DNA sequence: TCGTGCCTGGTGTAATCC
DNA sequence: GGATTACACCCAAGACACCAGGCACGA
RNA sequence: GGUGUCUUGGG
């Protein structure tokens, strides 16, 4: 490599927010029954804003 | 505007009650009824009601 | 008769109209 | 002078919600 | 397949 890199040993510390804490999908499904609009949240087949 | 906005109907007098779609009670524990708030105001409106009645009789 | 048993009601930063 | 009525979007997750006196019923 | 608050968070 045409130029000098830095180099060494650094301390990291891993985070929570893991790829399967955040994804998400939702085809159709469980609806409120107050307005059959698409309900709350990621645990229940949820929906978006 | 008469036929539409009557100036004397600004005054309640025969209260229309909605379906329970509106106010679908909700399963306190999947058994219990825990009622929709509207359930109760009307459920309070009524006994008021009938408790005006009886007095004038 | 007396306590149980279910049971219903009830409290000691603002800046803008009106 | 009072009054109201406003005063960021979206998401995710965990944790918790009835009291006491008032009349009926029974061995 | 509750629902309502509050709490802590992430961009």
């Amino acid at each position: 490599l045409m130029a000098q890199v830095f180099f060494g040993p650094t301390y990291y510390q891993r985070l929570r927010h893991m790829v399967d804490d955040k994804i998400h999908a939702r085809a159709r499904g469980p609806v409120q029954v107050l307005t059959r609009q698409p309900v709350e949240g990621r645990s229940r087949d949820g929906g978006l804003r | 505007n008469e036929d539409y906005a009557r100036p004397e109907w600004m005054i309640i007098t025969v209260l229309p009650v909605p379906p329970p779609q509106v106010r679908p009670s909700i399963a306190m524990d999947e058994t219990t009824q825990g009622q929709d708030d509207l359930t109760h105001k009307l459920s309070d409106i009524l006994k008021a009601n009938i408790n005006v009645q009886k007095l004038e009789m």
